[PDB]
């Protein structure tokens, strides 16, 4: 707010604004899967007999 | 009516290599695949893990065999799932069941 | 609303550190949009002025 | 290891209806919910 | 890094392990890090 | 030392401040040359 | 994750000129900038303000110094902000701190 | 003024791959990475290495954790540099620490 100081004495120095930072760095994901070559011997639920 | 679910069969839990080895065995009864083994304290002949002697795990059996088998082939590395490996009912608390293979290349996920 | 327009004003002014509303909670003003208002300004009481 | 992200949300934009007057303890026919909407959207800092 | 694909959205990879036990694998690597410039733009009202 | 920081977009945060009063009723502006100011109004009531 | 607030470094709070001066000092420990100083009662060297003696404040230190610093540069006039002065822990009252420099050219806003 | 000594972060000391594992954790204090572990003497949970129990080392912690982490992830194979391992303060003998992981796939080089 702009103060109502009288125009005789002085005016206060309003502190300047600005400045705020933060970091959100790493992140990751890796969903590994296998193949297990021994499951292909049996039949899938599809692929009618 | 009846349902027969076709589920896959993956004993490994990680991509780490699963080596194997052979050693003389002293089994007393039929032991299916993935039955933990312990080393006997009298003659040091491999037997099935009792589930009570803590820290006695030495390996996991890979091929089915009975008391007639002179040599047993067991894994000595890799990572295995809890739900796939057959552990004896003597060990009842899950925490001690998990860390039974610590100190050896075999791990449980 | 016929001869009258309805205006909702929710402007905010900043106090020393906080935000407040210009108008009280439950008020209305009835006036003319052509009513004369003055934006009078005083003399700049500065030595350089 | 846990990684926590404070995006910068203030507490004025996390209104919780909990109390004795949220919406379910009001009359279905007489109450108007638009006032709650305009009150909650007051502290939005931009068009919604 | 050997193909210079360090900055990418996703990264598929297929490989096979040597030795007498042979097993293939498949992986997708990424780093999704959803961010919002102005967290105060939205108001999350939890009704009751 | 080895930081490698990249800065993304920033924020704005201005007020919701629109007069509506310096634009509707106070359209006319005057300066001063005096100290005091009078505001006379004649009561128009004929007989 | 972590938050770092950037604020402008403005020790001054008014357009009052900030005049510096030099004097012998008798500090015994590390003293950062914006530290009040007082006169020694015996040797009249400059020391860190204890925060208990009334009217002992004579100025605010302007440049960092240590016990080996034979000369200290300190402010002797102007207006300083409350939050920027490193007040001693003994002066635990806000009113006394705000009026600690009264009677001199130093003022606190 | 202040130096910026930069050393490449290479924990491994040989071409031997480093295999990982997961097991329930019972840490009593904050443990950074490269922290040796043993099993609890009673509950067989994973705790930090004291540096005085001979042969208790079973692995090296891989990721940072605290009391809120139920399950720890730790290395179970490979070789590590002696200087990079955050040894416990109690273990004062270099020779004992260098052979503390003997009998396990972990090694110190």
């Amino acid at each position: 707010m702009a103060l109502y100081v009288s125009p005789i004495v002085s005016g206060e120095v309003i502190r300047s604004r600005g400045g705020s930072t933060s970091e959100f760095t790493p992140g990751y994901v890796k969903p590994k899967h296998e193949v297990n070559p021994q499951m292909t011997l049996r039949r899938l639920p599809d692929e009618d007999p | 009516t009846s349902k027969e679910t076709f589920t896959h069969y993956q004993p490994q839990g990680n991509s780490d290599p699963a080596h194997t080895a052979t050693a003389p065995g002293g089994l007393s009864a039929k032991a299916p695949a993935m039955t933990p083994l312990m080393l006997d304290t009298s003659s040091r002949k491999l037997v099935a893990w009792d589930g009570t002697t803590d820290g006695a795990a030495v390996g996991i059996l890979a091929v089915a065999a009975d008391q007639t088998s002179t040599t047993l082939t067991f894994y000595k590395s890799g990572t295995f799932r809890y739900e796939d490996v057959l552990w004896p009912e003597a060990a009842s608390d899950e925490t001690k069941k998990r860390t039974a293979f610590a100190g050896t290349a075999i791990s449980i996920v | 609303y016929g001869d009258v327009a309805i205006v909702v004003y929710s402007g905010q002014y900043v106090e020393n550190g906080v935000k407040k509303n210009f108008l009280p909670d439950n008020t209305m003003v009835l006036g003319n949009t052509q009513a004369r208002g003055l934006r009078t300004y005083g003399c700049i009481q500065d030595a350089d002025a | 290891d846990p990684v926590e992200v404070d995006m910068g949300r203030s507490e004025e934009n996390n209104i919780t209806q909990s109390g004795g007057t949220e919406w379910s303890k009001r009359d279905k026919s007489t109450y108007d919910p638009t006032d709650d909407i305009e009150a909650y959207a007051l502290n939005a800092s931009g068009v919604v | 890094q050997r193909e210079g694909i360090n900055a990418s959205a996703r990264y598929p990879k297929n490989w096979v392990t040597t030795g007498d036990p042979a097993r293939e694998f498949t992986m997708i690597q990424s780093a999704p890090l959803m961010l919002l410039a102005d967290p105060d733009e939205f108001v999350s009202v939890q009704l009751a | 030392m080895y930081t490698t920081a990249q800065l993304l977009a920033a924020n704005e945060q201005k007020f919701k401040f629109d007069p509506l009063f310096l634009r509707l009723f106070f359209r006319e502006s005057y300066p001063f040359t005096t100290e005091k100011v009078y505001l006379s109004q004649i009561p128009g009531l004929v007989n």
